[PDB]
DNA sequence: CACACACTCTCCAATTCTCTAA
DNA sequence: TTAGAGAATTGGAGAGTGTGTTTTTTTTTTTTTTTTT
């Protein structure tokens, strides 16, 4: 029924060690007491959570052992049963917290009034010719931060390594955050007002559910045998921010033939919204059973479900000068292009085109400034790795296979609807990298058109009559039917994209896996090195770092260059000849889309050289990307 | 029990067929096969049940035909000369004929 | 009280006599004291020989087998009281002192009539210690089960405790404790629950199914549910062939409760598992002796080995030496490179045999399926794209959304044998691309969003679209598949049954010798119930060549590989085909038991690929 | 409704019915301590005819082509079957509130599972919640008798 | 199982009714 | 006629008894019909 046992712990000792630690401890070895100074920030309301570094308590115990006084192994208590010590540290803090030194503007808070009226009522009663639960007045959240390696809270666990033997302990868990709740208020202390006796009473909640009070029990209500009625008041309740998250083990950790298991993480208080889905993270936390309550507790039996209370969070992963440190090296255009995907060797004009997606043309009023590029031709050319490199390099980039539109989605996961924003809405004011572009449904394919023509997508279901703004540059790639491209034939013959779509790109670029003894040796020597030496081979130039490349581009974009008179004079002198030669064999004719294209391309080159406007030494290169693309369609 | 539905040649087109629960007791069980046009004589009855009163929100009673005989609507049916529960039965004065 | 306390001293005298059990207890205790306290941890479990116990006291041994709920408890108490006499440690921690962590028994050998399977296990076996043999399915998720709660009585300083009882925790029946914590003391003090001083044990439920090979005519496989706990948890995964020892036991009221009116339903029945032994022979790996190692090493020196070992694959199948060579290299698969920037390179050789009917395509898939350490059979019509990848389910123990593994996930680090591969539906073939490219499957259904490992080598068989290979038509006319999927295979062998008087005589004599086989010890007409190696040795050779050798690619082989790649490409060959040459060369270097890929390995890789391309 | 007391065999009659089925709270015989255990007399009790018809806002009226909003209309007596699906009708009658009767403690049924109103003897701790419905007294549609002896009397 | 709600049973004392003397 | 003591009936405390509660519901295969393939 209820026997009792001699455990080698005494919480009266350890409460004395904890209060003795808090008042005494200073990290003066960094050359007043650390936690006293911290508590002053709490008392002045400049701070809302107290982080206790377990690595400090070692230095406390080390100093006390060096003084020859045997501190009572406190870290080995609070790793081994962390939950109870959240109560002891809050008691030790409250007993020691200093009076405020800055003005609070006290009477803006409700509890300062309620508890004062409760104080005065007790004096005016008790003249006669705890006071309330302390959790109600704790304006701060306590968290432990675990040991760094210098011990079980140090070693990060995969989710399957967390056996039932770990329950109650402080642990560290490694994984991806797979999903996250919206933040909701949990109650901690519920305040009620009695209608008749005019007296406040508090219920404290420590479970997934609770039962409300309804009938008054204040001294002056029960003494007057008045059946007072209690009503809940949210204004005087204490809530905490609660957010539930799910963590999954990493693909490296799963043993051969198993499935990636998961834990529920509960994050409470100031630590909330520190987790985002797809983070790889180490969460340290207190591992616990969530006990079923009410009828389910009987039938569920001894089989407790479980969760982790978050305590601290470790993510796994000068600007204004660094752009000059690029510029003052010179030849920025060719070096930035050669620095797109440096692992792919050759194909320079493609890299020199793709760079102009990142930078883009200019919008006007509306008229599109965004640039559309379609890569084309043989498989094994690594177009997917190049699209992937642009997805990592580009600001606001999104990779998405055909293997896409926004739509109403009814009961995803929780039993509620959402208007889901497709990849073309994820790519707002950025690059949409659509790989396997021809493996697409007509309902998505014809929704590419409205992103071109209207800079938007439209919805027409469940009464949702909405348009979503969706300005984005499209990078596309496609692969040929019959396994290899036929040089006897057009792109229109090898690929199912119609000219009414295919001719909407500012650049279409045919790139091919052409066999040739030297070119095949140059490729095969690179591949056979990467099987001997696990890092990339010697580039024989130094590339721009992607972070410094992004930092350049964000600054280069906003300069929005304007026309100079010789540009508009010159561009017609090319365009007319391009029309005249298109008069004279596929579909590659000089549409006005190609005039607009040369404009947007020349704008993207003008941005890269950082000026208010630029001379036609620029424009002549934009014409070369187009001219080389057409010669690449023929060969 | 037999769920009995309206005959699709009497159901007005584009409007739903109605049904009733029919109950067959001793010696009437196994008399009709799913998909026959059947003619029932019986007692139309009703009883309380809470599921109606719950979902419909009014004091409304379910209804049941306790069957007392069954006939199968074979022959030409627009015919007064063909009495009885079985139009292909003969009498002794008919077998002799 | 009385008989329990005697059976305790009766088992204590066994542990004193067979001193190897004290030595095993000592070995566990010092190893845990080293790795936990002085510096990955061993369970408090001892496997006793049931044959030592038979010879010490036949009346205790027959008690353990026929009345285990009365003889295993005092035997585990005797073993626990032994380990506490041996245990010494200065200043033990509160969780150790509070642990409720006694010693558990496990058993070896000689079960006799108590050796069973899911079909022969019968109500006459209830409450007996049984060994059951089967294939694992439906492993449920691990949950911690509460077995002791510790409480602290503030205003007194006493730690209280409560123990908990459930019909799957104990061998004997006890009044079931209701899973509710003490909130208030006997005196009326408030109680706080001490997690970490409290005790929980891991718990898992597994379904063990009859091996389909043993199922009687026209009957489908039976199954039993087995309960596993503490350190037996996750010692199994679905598709494991296994032998489980445990007490077969009944549960519940079985409709004897006036809450039910049916009177035809029966009691629930389970095995409480005491031990688990994995198998793979039709024993999950071969343990290798110093003699096995001597033979494997000495045999690897003979220049003919690539012929000796590949001819010892499927010796009943005549011809196809070049396909059987490719199968040997698929079994001794190449090395995987986990390169940075996500650049993971596959080690796994994929083989497609497309060809005329009756050429041993299916009888070489059924050979791979037998000789490989992990192999999963599938067929094109029998496979859904769901059952290849992973299927959504509810775990009936916990009421929760879960994935079951499909054939491509169960085959992780093994082989998938896909027969009838061209009969797969287009929607099911989508699932094969992901595994062959990315060695993984991606799930996005039911509010499960995940990536599963599927690091398996596909061997597949097909026929051309016209039932025999039409030599007057192109490969892309003859072969039904997208050329994208055909590029994910390393070796696309095309095979024909072509008439030739000497070959037809040669294969005809060979199958007539093959049908004349008489298995040793059978009678004439009784119904069944210069160098080659035996298949159990070939299985050891393959296992050694995967656990001991990881060849490094070397300049001698590079000078050959790029010479032969550039020759092939300058007169379907693509960038992927260079990586096939490196896989075949890395695989052959393992057959030679060598740490470096030499010029010989690169030449054999190029000849074997050139055979598959040109039909040399 | 009309009921007979199983305890004393008395009869109660003219028992008006709200949205829930309702037996008498007290026996009419002053010898009888009964407050329950009633049986219906199906001969003496009287039944209206009733029909629910579900109607929606007209497909030409919906202001922007949004979702069509619906209403439950109740027809009684002669007004039943006077409409048909896909038809266009004008109904006149009262707008009514219908209680969610399972929460109102209906004889022999479980409550179901937005916030209602509470604090009533018949609810105890439960909430009562409300649908809007219409109770139509008159119905008109806005959307072969081949004998001259009927047709020439049918015309004016 | 066990813990709230729904509902009946029973006892006890609180209030009002009724009679008597101040 | 007021006012105070003794007798009867009603209110409601509170003890006792009895009932219901977990809860899900997509997913994956197999089929049979329309039509848009
Ligand atoms: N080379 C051979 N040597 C010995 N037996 C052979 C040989 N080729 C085929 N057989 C036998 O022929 C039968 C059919 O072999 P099987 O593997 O089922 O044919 P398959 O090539 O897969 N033909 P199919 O199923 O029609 O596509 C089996 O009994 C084989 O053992
Ligand atoms: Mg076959
Ligand atoms: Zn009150
Ligand atoms: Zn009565």
């Amino acid at each position: 029924a209820l026997p009792s046992i001699q455990l080698p712990v005494d919480y009266n000792n350890l409460f004395n060690e904890i209060t003795d630690f808090l008042v005494t401890f200073k990290q003066d070895t960094l050359s007043g007491p650390k936690y006293m100074a911290m508590l002053q920030k709490v008392a002045n309301r400049e701070l809302n959570s107290v982080i206790i570094d377990l690595d400090d308590i070692l230095q406390y115990q080390n100093e006390k052992f060096l003084q020859g006084t045997q501190a009572d192994d406190l870290v080995s208590a609070i790793q081994q049963n962390a939950n109870h010590f959240t109560e002891l540290f809050c008691r030790a803090i409250d007993n020691n917290m200093p009076l405020p030194t800055k003005e609070i503007d006290y009477k803006d808070d409700v509890l300062d009034v309620i508890l004062n009226q409760r104080r005065l009522r007790n004096e005016r009663m008790l003249s006669d010719r705890e006071l309330f639960p302390p959790n109600l007045t704790r304006r701060y959240f306590l968290y432990f931060k675990p040991l760094s390696q210098n011990a079980i809270s140090s070693k990060p666990l995969s989710v399957r390594q967390i056996k039932g033997d770990f329950l109650g302990q402080l642990i560290t868990v490694r994984g991806i955050i797979t999903r996250v709740s919206d933040v909701k208020p949990a109650v901690e202390v519920i305040a009620y007002t009695c209608d008749q006796c005019g007296y406040e009473v508090f219920q404290e909640v420590n479970s997934r559910t609770f039962t409300p009070l309804s009938e008054c029990t204040s001294e002056e209500c029960s003494q007057n045998q008045t059946k007072g009625q209690l009503f809940m008041s949210t204004r005087a309740s204490k809530f905490s921010a609660f957010q539930e998250c799910k963590i999954q083990e990493l693909s490296q950790q799963v043993p051969v033939g198993h499935i990636p298991r998961s834990l529920n993480i509960h994050v409470n208080g100031t630590l909330v919204r520190s987790l985002s889905p797809g983070d790889i993270v180490d969460v340290t936390g207190i591992f616990l059973p969530a006990p079923y309550t009410g009828f389910k507790a009987l039938k569920a039996g001894l089989l407790t479900e479980t969760y982790l209370e978050a305590q601290f969070v470790r993510q796994h992963k000068d600007v204004e000068e660094r752009v000059m440190e690029l510029i003052t090296s010179g030849d920025v255009y060719n070096r930035l292009a050669k620095s797109i995907a440096p692992e792919i060797y050759g194909n320079l004009d493609v890299k020199k085109a793709l760079l102009l997606l990142l930078v883009g043309g200019v919008d006007k009023r509306k008229i599109r400034g965004d640039i559309n590029v379609c890569l084309m031709g043989d498989p094994g050319v690594a177009k997917s790795q190049l699209l992937k490199a642009i997805c990592k390099i580009s600001p606001r980039g999104v990779y998405t296979t055909g293997k896409l539109t926004a739509a109403v989605m009814k009961d995803p996961v929780t039993d509620e609807m959402i208007l889901e924003g497709g990849a073309l809405v994820l790519a707002d004011n950025g690059i949409c990298c659509i790989d396997e572009f021809d493996k697409m449904d007509e309902s998505d394919r014809t929704a590419i058109h409205e992103v071109m023509e209207q800079q938007t997508i439209s919805i027409s279901k469940a009464g949702i009559n909405t348009t979503l703004n969706a300005r984005t540059s499209i990078l596309a790639a496609a692969n040929p039917l019959y396994g290899r491209y036929n040089p006897r034939l057009s792109p229109l013959d090898n690929i199912n994209l119609p000219a009414a779509l295919l001719s909407r790109f500012d650049i279409l670029f045919l790139m091919l896996d052409i066999p040739s003894r030297d070119d095949d040796e140059k490729l095969a020597e690179h591949v056979t090195y990467v099987h001997m030496h696990n890092k990339q081979p010697d580039l024989d130039f130094t590339p721009v770092e992607p972070s410094k490349m992004r930092e350049y581009i964000a600054y280069a974009k906003t300069k929005r260059p304007v026309m100079s008179e010789a540009v508009n004079d010159y561009v017609v002198q090319a365009y007319i000849r391009l029309r005249q030669d298109s008069k004279r064999f596929s579909f590659g004719q000089a549409t006005p889309r190609t005039l607009l294209g040369i404009i947007r391309l020349s704008q993207a080159l003008a941005k890269l050289r950082l000026a208010d406007m630029v001379d036609i030494d620029d424009v002549e290169e934009a014409l070369r990307l187009v001219r080389v693309s057409k010669e690449s369609l023929y060969q | 029990r037999v769920t009995l539905q309206e005959a699709p040649g009497t159901v007005p087109p584009g409007r739903l067929p109605r049904h009733r629960e029919v109950i067959l007791l001793a010696d009437l069980v196994d008399v009709s096969k799913p998909g026959e046009e059947v003619e029932v004589t019986g007692i139309y009855k009703n009883n309380y049940d809470g599921n109606l009163n719950a979902k419909n929100g009014f004091p409304v009673f379910a209804t049941i035909i306790e069957a007392n005989s069954i006939k199968r609507r074979e022959g030409n049916t627009a015919n007064e000369g063909e009495e009885g529960l079985d139009v292909f039965s003969w009498t002794e004065e008919e077998e002799r004929e | 009280d009385a008989v329990f306390g005697d059976r305790v001293r009766r088992f204590q005298e066994f542990l004193d006599t067979f001193t190897s059990y004290r030595d095993s207890v000592r070995s566990i205790q010092v190893y845990n004291s080293n790795n936990a306290a002085n510096y990955n941890i061993l369970p408090h479990r001892i496997i006793i020989s049931l044959d030592d116990l038979r010879e010490f006291d036949r009346s205790f041994w027959s008690g353990i087998l026929v009345e285990p709920a009365y003889f295993i408890p005092p035997a585990e108490k005797a073993l626990t009281d032994l380990a506490d006499s041996m245990d010494d440690v200065p200043h033990p921690n509160a969780s150790a002192v509070s642990s409720r962590h006694p010693w558990k028994l496990s058993f070896k050998g000689s079960f006799g009539a108590h050796a069973l399977s899911p079909r022969t296990l019968t109500a006459q076996h209830l409450n007996k210690l049984v060994s059951v043999e089967g294939i694992v399915t439906k492993t449920s998720l691990v949950r911690p089960k509460l077995i002791r709660s510790v409480h602290y009585a503030a205003k007194t300083g006493r730690f209280h405790y409560r123990d908990y009882t459930d019909a799957t925790t104990t061998l004997t029946t006890r009044i079931p404790t209701p899973a509710i914590y003490p909130t208030e003391d006997t005196e009326g003090n408030k109680l706080t629950t001490e997690y970490g001083y409290s005790t929980f044990i891991d718990h898992q439920r597994i379904t063990v199914q009859e091996m389909p090979e043993m199922a009687p005519a026209g009957q489908l496989p039976r199954s039993i549910d087995v309960i596993l706990d503490d350190d037996l948890v996750d010692k199994t995964k679905p598709g494991d062939r296994v032998n489980v020892v445990g007490v077969f036991k009944s549960l519940g009221a079985g409709g004897m409760n006036q809450s039910n009116s049916n009177t035809l339903i029966g009691f629930k029945t389970l095995i409480l598992g005491n031990t688990v032994y994995p198998l793979h022979a039709r024993a999950a790996r071969q343990m290798l002796t110093d003699f096995d190692i001597r033979n494997i090493n000495k045999l690897s020196k003979k220049k003919d080995i690539f012929d000796i070992l590949s001819q010892s694959l499927a010796p009943s199948i005549y011809g196809h030496d070049h396909i059987k060579k490719a199968i040997l290299l698929m079994l001794m698969g190449g090395v995987e490179k986990n390169l940075e920037n996500g650049s993971h390179l596959r080690g796994d050789i994929n083989i497609l045999m497309v060809g005329d009917p009756s050429t041993a395509k299916s009888q070489l898939l059924r050979f791979v399926l037998n000789t490989a350490s992990l192999a999963i059979a599938t067929t094109g019509r029998g496979s859904s794209g769901v059952g290849l990848t992973a299927a959504v389910t509810t775990d009936r123990e916990t009421g929760e959304r879960r994935l079951e593994a499909g054939a491509m996930v169960l085959a992780d680090r093994g082989v998938v044998c896909i027969d009838e591969f061209d009969k797969m539906t287009d929607v099911d073939r989508v699932a094969i691309h992901e595994v062959m490219e990315q060695q993984t499957v991606t799930i996005a259904k039911a509010g499960i969003h995940t990536t599963l490992n599927a690091r398996c080598s596909v061997i597949a068989a097909a026929n051309p679209v016209f039932g025999q290979y039409d030599v007057n038509r192109d490969p892309h006319q003859n072969i039904a598949l997208p050329d994208s999927l055909l590029s994910r295979f390393d070796l696309l062998f095309v095979v024909t049954d072509d008439i030739n008087e000497i070959r037809d005589r040669s294969i005809s004599e060979h199958v007539l010798r093959t049908h004349r086989y008489l298995p040793p010890g059978y009678l004439e007409g009784e119904p069944v119930r210069p160098k080659l190696v035996t298949i159990p040795f070939l299985r050891k050779y393959v296992q050694y060549a995967k656990e001991r050798v990881i060849p490094q690619l070397t300049q001698e082989a590079i000078n050959v590989i790029v010479k032969n790649y550039t020759d092939l490409r300058n007169d379907p060959i693509t960038a992927r085909t260079l990586e096939t040459l490196i896989r075949l060369a890395t695989a052959h270097a393992k057959v030679r038991l060598s740490k470096t890929v030499n010029k010989v390995d690169a030449k054999v890789a190029a000849n074997l690929l050139r055979f598959a391309l040109l039909g040399e | 409704a009309s009921f007979t007391c199983d305890m004393c065999r008395a009869i109660v009659d003219n028992v008006e019915q709200s949205f829930k089925y309702t037996e008498p709270t007290f026996c009419p015989n002053p010898s009888c301590e009964n407050r329950a255990f009633w049986t219906l007399n199906v001969t003496r009790s009287r039944f209206l005819d009733w029909q629910k018809v579900r109607i929606q806002e007209n497909a030409n009226e919906i202001p922007t082509g949004s979702m069509p909003r619906t209403l439950d209309v109740i027809l009684r007596g002669d007004s039943v079957e006077r409409a048909k699906p896909g038809d266009r009708c004008k109904f006149t009658g009262v707008e009514i509130v219908v209680p969610d009767v399972t929460q109102l403690g209906l004889p022999g049924v479980k409550p179901s599972s937005n916030s209602g109103v509470t604090g009533l003897r018949s609810l105890g701790v439960r909430d009562l919640t409300y649908k809007i419905s219409f109770l139509a007294c008159h119905v008109i549609s806005i959307g072969n008798e081949r004998d001259q002896e009927v047709f020439l009397n049918s015309l004016s």
